[PDB]
C-alpha cells in the first residue's frame, strides 16, 4: 500500500494530517482553510528501503513501434498469441542487480508485457 | 538513380536531385541514436540468423 494527496476542497492545497485528541480519530486539516474530513487509509507515510518498483508498471505499449529493438518469435503472447515480440533489460537506472528481461508484444490493440 | 547519376556533368545531374527524389537522408548526431543503421547494404540483409530485419537507413 501507499498514500496519495488529497487536496482540499475549498482552497484546494495540501490537506495535514490530524489525530483528533477528543473523538480520537484521524483528521485532514488545511494550513489556510478550516476544512476538515474524516479518513479512511490510516496511512501517513511509508518507505520503501528495497524499492521493490515492478518495472512492468513504467513500461509502455509504445515500446513495440521501437525500429531499434531486438525481436523474437520463440516467446509469443498470452491473449492474442501473437508470435513477433520484444525483449529488453530494465533500461532504468540504480539497476540492483539484475538483467532479467521484459517481453512485450509486437501487435497492434494489444500492448501486453509479461516476463519469464 | 545510379544510371542517372553515372551520366551527369554531361547533363546536369547532382546530388540534390537524389535528396529530393528520396533516397538519401540528413541525420544528426542527435537522431542517429533512434536508427537502425547498417554498414553494407548487401552483406547485412540476405537472410541469416535473425538479428533484427529492421534496418531504417545505411552507410554510403
Ligand atoms: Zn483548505
Ligand atoms: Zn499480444
Amino acid at each position: 500500500g501507499f498514500v496519495g494527496i488529497r487536496f482540499c476542497q475549498e482552497c484546494n492545497n495540501m490537506l495535514y494530517p490530524k489525530e483528533d485528541k477528543e473523538n480520537r480519530i484521524l483528521l485532514y486539516a488545511c494550513r489556510n482553510c478550516d476544512y476538515q474530513q474524516e479518513a479512511d487509509n490510516s496511512c501517513i507515510y511509508v518507505n520503501k528501503i528495497t524499492h521493490e518498483v515492478d518495472e512492468l508498471t513504467q513500461i509502455i505499449a509504445d515500446v513495440s513501434q521501437d525500429p531499434t529493438l531486438p525481436r523474437t518469435e520463440d516467446h509469443p503472447c498470452q491473449k492474442c498469441g501473437h508470435k513477433e515480440a520484444v525483449f529488453f533489460q530494465s533500461h532504468s537506472a540504480r539497476a540492483e542487480d539484475a538483467m532479467r528481461l521484459y517481453y512485450v508484444c509486437t501487435a497492434p490493440h494489444c500492448g501486453h508485457r509479461w516476463t519469464e | 538513380h545510379i544510371d542517372q547519376l553515372k551520366e551527369r556533368e554531361y547533363n546536369n545531374y547532382s546530388w540534390q536531385d537524389l535528396v529530393a527524389s528520396g533516397v538519401v537522408e540528413y541525420i544528426d548526431t542527435l537522431e542517429e541514436e533512434t536508427v537502425m543503421l547498417a554498414m553494407t547494404p548487401d552483406d547485412l540483409q540476405e537472410k541469416e540468423v535473425a538479428y533484427c530485419s529492421t534496418y531504417t537507413h545505411c552507410e554510403i
